[PDB]
């Protein structure tokens, strides 16, 4: 049978004297037996959790521990590790992080080395969580956790492997392919404004591994937590290796990691991190280490690819946002660090570098042991008509105070070149031109915002961050195989060019508009660009219903709005006279000989007659959530073109379901539906199948529709970026400055 | 070799009491007492409850006129939090009294 120690060859590392002796390793799970057979130098086991009970019931605390420290049968990397069993789940797999909390404490105590937490939660804002970390990893503790297993998905990792100064492990098969559950895609932290750093960090395998028994014996898991005690095992048993051990805290031993990696071929870079796990690689990097600043990614090339996708996906121009790369800095020199001066971006003239102006953001002390540098590239007016290569690097000093070797007091000082490369080519046209609307979406964790389809009850919020990059990434990827250039906004409707681009596409909006903003964005249509709106469900009573306990913070949790905010987009559709409605629908229906499914969508309340409206047949799932009695509406409006009557005008497509393009539960796509909705707004041309269809209707005039209203005491100006925290009748703060950038 | 409060992102906490900025920390351990950044005792930041704004104040008010017990009493524990994820009092986390 197969024994994941040995494919990894830790063997040899073990015929080297290396076993883990003195390596103080606590495992943060499920608990483990008394005198289990497989164990050695077990030396405490404590008990967070409100059972009274040290025993592993599950038995995921005993695999986990045996992967890092098993000498029988199925054998553990550091056999010889000083494990610490710290109790702190159930055995359904609950937790709390009060528990965290004081658990955490204890192992500062103790001065634990690598510790392992193989169960993450989606929430980052916990912030007395997220201090607790970094004060951890501020005492010099590796932390190794999973990043989760809601694949094939984007956007779904998991906290604390998302943090900079932890070590997030995915998981691949033997066969080296990723594994279908294995969390992918970009930090979200950043959004809108930002941009995500990249994740995971490394992966290793994660399916079917073999590890310990209960009682004994070996048995078959599969999971990202599987594969993060595969790299604890390797990091306890790496920290053994090194002969002098101060040189071995959380950056050094990432660093490591980083540069020793194998590349999966035909994969991203933000699918497998900086590749597979390679345990021999690693030690040979650390047997000459030398405290040293590393960035990760080490290098930018928006145009080689699969490896360096999404920049791969489409050239840079002129006028186009800017592209940022949060970098990571890893600093293996001391806790606190500090970048001496400006970065410096050096074009190389020969190979066009001037072409491109590179912006700097910065900590102001990393700490603890890492830190971010995130780069933001644009394309100059000189190359507004050129296409072709731009190359050239960047420099970065990063400063820490005096080693105890150094009698002289002297900082310590480290130097780091970024390549840079990317593909300039002449700004497209208006109407290949797409703007992506990033800056009206509200999500967990920071509040309560539910699900877009209420029939999947097992994931009841909405966290995956509504990007081109997550959870709508085959959305972006057949636009761009269809010649549209899709660009993002994270600012609000006054910080954008409407000139340059033809589409404007707002896709499950949940913010909140300021009123200059609907003022600027009617001029802006009135001028010739494009709304298109695609809305999800929203009812008072239905979202009253879909309340539930939330047990980690032992409260009830009511929704601060439905799938999209509909009063507000109701406010910016007011200068239009169009509007959307509170009802529920689903079912399946066909347009044009192509099947469809409408999952949880709202439907047009009110229309201008000039337009075009496709009205079709559904159940009412209002009624079902709130009295689960069936019923079936006929003439429903889902779908409603127009065209602005000024010359030159504009054109404002609304659609009132936002799943068929989303990947998260995706029953059928809509693709086709958006590529010809595009061409209308990009060209005016209406097409066939929209406009020859039986299912046209005369549009609704909305005589007698009770307009949707915000729910009473809604909480929603606790997170929201428009509203002031008033407790009650929430009123928009004054509209914040456009963002800026200090070019080098 | 005094002992010291490691995790400090600006302010470091001595085991005779003082707090002084990273920079004027000796390559010994101890804070550098002929620098004015150094101060004895330092109750700044802390309010009449014996909770402090910083964790280096804290250790230090904890040893006015014992470092084991200041150094794990001053950090955040279960009971400084409520409904299990915010800080009762963000703005004073740390208490020793
Ligand atoms: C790249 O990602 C990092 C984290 O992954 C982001 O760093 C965060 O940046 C924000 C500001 O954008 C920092 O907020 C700070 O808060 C207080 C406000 O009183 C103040 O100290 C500063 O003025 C600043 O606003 C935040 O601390 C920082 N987080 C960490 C962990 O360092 C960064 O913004 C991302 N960059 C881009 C361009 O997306
Ligand atoms: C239904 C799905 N969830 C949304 C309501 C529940 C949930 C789960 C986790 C968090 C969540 O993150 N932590 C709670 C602690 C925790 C509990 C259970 C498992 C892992 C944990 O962490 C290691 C912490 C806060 C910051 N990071 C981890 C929060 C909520
Ligand atoms: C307060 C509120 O949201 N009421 C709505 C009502 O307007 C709508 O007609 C009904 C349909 O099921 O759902 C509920
Ligand atoms: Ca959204």
């Amino acid at each position: 049978p197969r024994q994941v120690a040995q494919t990894l060859q830790a063997d040899v590392l073990w015929q080297m004297g290396y076993t883990g002796a003195n390596v103080r390793v606590a495992v943060f799970d499920t608990g483990l037996s008394e005198k289990h057979p497989h164990f050695k130098n077990v030396k405490e086991r404590t008990n967070w959790t409100n059972e009274r009970t040290l025993d592993d019931g599950l038995g995921h605390g005993t695999f986990v521990a045996g992967v890092i420290a098993s000498m029988r049968e199925c054998q553990g990397f550091a056999p010889d590790a000083e494990l610490h069993i710290f109790r702190v789940f159930t055995n359904n797999q609950v937790s709390y992080t009060s528990w965290f909390l004081d658990a955490f404490n204890y192992a500062i105590l103790k001065k634990i080395d690598v510790l392992n937490l193989s169960i993450g939660g989606p929430d980052f804002m916990d912030h007395p969580f997220v201090d607790k970390v970094w004060e951890l990893t501020a005492n010099n503790v590796i932390m190794v956790s999973a990043i989760g297993n809601d694949g094939p998905l984007y956007g779904t990792l998991n906290n604390p492997a998302d943090q900079m100064d932890v070590i997030g492990v995915g998981g691949i098969d033997f066969e080296d392919n990723i594994a279908r559950f294995s969390s992918r895609g970009m930090t979200t932290w950043e959004l809108p404004g930002g941009y995500g750093r990249m994740k995971p960090d490394i992966v290793t395998y994660g399916a079917g591994v073999r590890g310990s028994g209960v009682k004994g014996g070996c048995r078959a898991l599969s999971g990202t937590s599987v594969a993060s005690p595969v790299v604890a095992g390797a990091v306890t048993l790496l920290v053994s290796t090194v002969q002098k051990r101060e040189l071995v805290n959380p950056a050094s031993m990432k660093q490591a990691l980083i540069a020793s990696a194998r590349r999966l071929p035909g994969v991203n870079m933000f699918e497998q991190g900086h590749g597979k796990l390679d345990l021999l690689r690693a030690y040979q990097i650390l047997n000459s280490y030398k405290p040293q600043a590393s960035l990760s990614p080490s290098y930018i090339d928006l145009t080689e690819c699969p490896y360096m996708w999404p920049y791969c996906s489409q050239p840079i121009y002129y006028g186009g946002m800017p592209t940022v790369v949060n970098v990571t800095i890893l600093n293996g020199m001391g806790v606190t660090g500090r970048i001496v001066d400006k970065p410096d971006w050096q074009p190389y003239l020969p190979q066009n570098g001037d072409n491109i102006e590179v912006a700097f953001s910065y900590s102001s002390v990393l700490w603890p042991w890492s830190g971010y540098l995130a780069i933001s590239i644009s394309v100059t007016k000189k190359a507004a008509s050129w296409e072709g290569i731009a190359q050239g690097h960047v420099m970065i000093t990063v400063a820490s105070p005096a080693e105890t070797e150094s009698k002289n007091g002297a900082e310590q000082t480290s130097t780091v070149k970024l390549p840079i490369k990317v593909k300039i080519i002449p700004t497209p046209p208006r109407s290949k031109r797409v703007l992506w609307d990033q800056y009206h979406n509200l999500r967990y964790p920071p509040g309560y915002f539910p699900r877009d389809n209420l029939r999947m009850k097992n994931d009841p919020l909405d966290w995956n961050g509504d990007h081109i990059h997550t959870n709508f990434r085959d959305m972006y990827q057949h636009l761009r195989s269809m010649g549209y250039f899709v660009e993002v906004l994270g600012a609000p409707f006054t910080c954008f060019d409407a000139s340059q681009y033809g589409t404007l596409l707002m896709v499950d909006s949940e913010e909140e508009y300021f009123p200059e903003e609907i003022a600027k964005l009617r001029r802006d249509v009135d001028n010739g660009l494009s709304l298109v709106i695609f809305s999800d469900w929203y009812n008072t009573s239905v979202m009253r219903k879909v309340k539930f306990y939330d047990e980690n913070t032992r409260q009830w949790w009511m929704p601060d709005t439905g799938g999209a905010n509909i009063p507000a987009l109701n406010e910016l559709l007011s200068v239009w006279n169009m509007g959307f409605s509170d009802g529920l629908y689903e079912g399946e229906f066909t347009l044009a000989n192509h099947d469809m499914y409408y999952a949880s969508g709202c439907s047009i309340a009110k229309f201008p007659e000039d337009g075009v409206v496709i009205t079709q047949t559904f159940k009412d799932q209002g009624l079902e959530v709130l009295k689960q009695e069936t019923a079936v509406v006929e003439n429903v409006p889902i779908l409603g073109l127009y065209q602005i009557p000024a010359e030159g005008g504009g054109r404002i497509v609304l659609y009132g379901d936002s799943n068929c393009l989303d990947d998260s539960h995706r029953q059928k796509d809509c693709f086709w539906l958006l590529d010809a909705l595009l061409q209308y707004t990009s060209y005016g041309v209406t097409p066939p199948s929209l406009s020859h269809s039986g299912n046209r209707q005369r549009p609704p005039s909305g005589a007698g529709s009770v307009t949707p209203e915000r729910m009473e005491g809604n909480h929603l100006h606790r997170y929201s970026k428009v509203l002031e925290a008033h407790l009650g009748d929430p009123k928009p703060r004054p509209l914040p400055a456009c963002p800026r950038l200090s070019w080098a | 070799q005094c002992r010291n409060s490691i995790q400090g992102k600006h302010l470091i906490t001595d085991e005779l009491g003082y707090v002084c900025e990273r920079k004027d920390l000796l390559v010994n351990g101890c804070c550098n007492v002929n620098v004015p950044s150094t101060k004895q005792y330092c109750c700044d930041g802390c309010w009449p409850n014996g909770c402090c704004s910083a964790y280096e104040y804290c250790v230090s008010c904890c040893l006015q006129p014992h470092f084991e017990l200041c150094l794990a009493k001053c950090r955040t524990s279960s009971q400084s939090v409520q409904h299990e994820n915010t800080y009762r009092d963000p703005i004073a986390k740390y208490c020793y009294g």
